[PDB]
């Protein structure tokens, strides 16, 4: 569910139950499924990571232990 | 005496090349692999690779350590 959409291209959702609009599902299980496949969604819009950020979902890991 | 100091420190920015990301250009990451080194945060990453990376630099002039093997 999709509300208060703007030029700049922001917007803020939600996700429901499948047939059950009273059932909103957490946002902290709602973080975890994005984290999951963040990936996934920024190569399908081209975008990476910096143009398509979700206030409040920052990306963690990735050592750079370079040489041996 | 110290003209062959500069050219010591000169010569261990050309060992530092010949890689394509050149130490001087981002901050490394501190144990958790979730945030940067305090100081390079701060200040600026090339002002980390000089005071800390090289010299080991100290607060003062009374304060002195060991050799620091690198620069020997
Ligand atoms: C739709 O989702 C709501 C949850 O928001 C379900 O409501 C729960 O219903 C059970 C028993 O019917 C109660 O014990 C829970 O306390 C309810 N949850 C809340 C948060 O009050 C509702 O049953 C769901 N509807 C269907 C058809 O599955
Ligand atoms: C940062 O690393 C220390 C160990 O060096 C650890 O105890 C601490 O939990 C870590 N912090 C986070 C947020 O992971
Ligand atoms: C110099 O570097 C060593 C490790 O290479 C470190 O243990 C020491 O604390 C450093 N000196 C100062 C004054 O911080």
């Amino acid at each position: 569910r999709v509300a208060n959409l703007k030029p700049r291209i922001s917007f803020n959702f939600f996700v429901t139950a499948p047939k059950n609009v009273s059932d909103i599902i957490p946002r902290t299980e709602v973080e975890k499924a994005i984290r999951m496949s963040r990936s996934r969604i920024n190569d399908a819009f081209r975008l990476n990571d910096n143009s398509l950020e979700f206030l409040g979902i920052q990306p963690t890991l990735g050592p750079p232990n370079q040489p041996p | 005496l110290y003209y062959n100091t500069i050219i010591s420190w000169i010569m261990w920015y050309l060992f530092n090349s010949f890689q394509e990301p050149l130490p001087w250009s981002d901050c490394p990451l501190n144990e958790n692999q979730t945030g940067y080194v305090d100081e390079c945060a701060r200040s600026s990453p090339v002002d980390y690779f000089w005071y800390r990376e090289t010299l080991n630099i100290s607060t003062s002039i009374s304060d002195s350590g060991s050799i620091q093997w690198w620069m020997l």
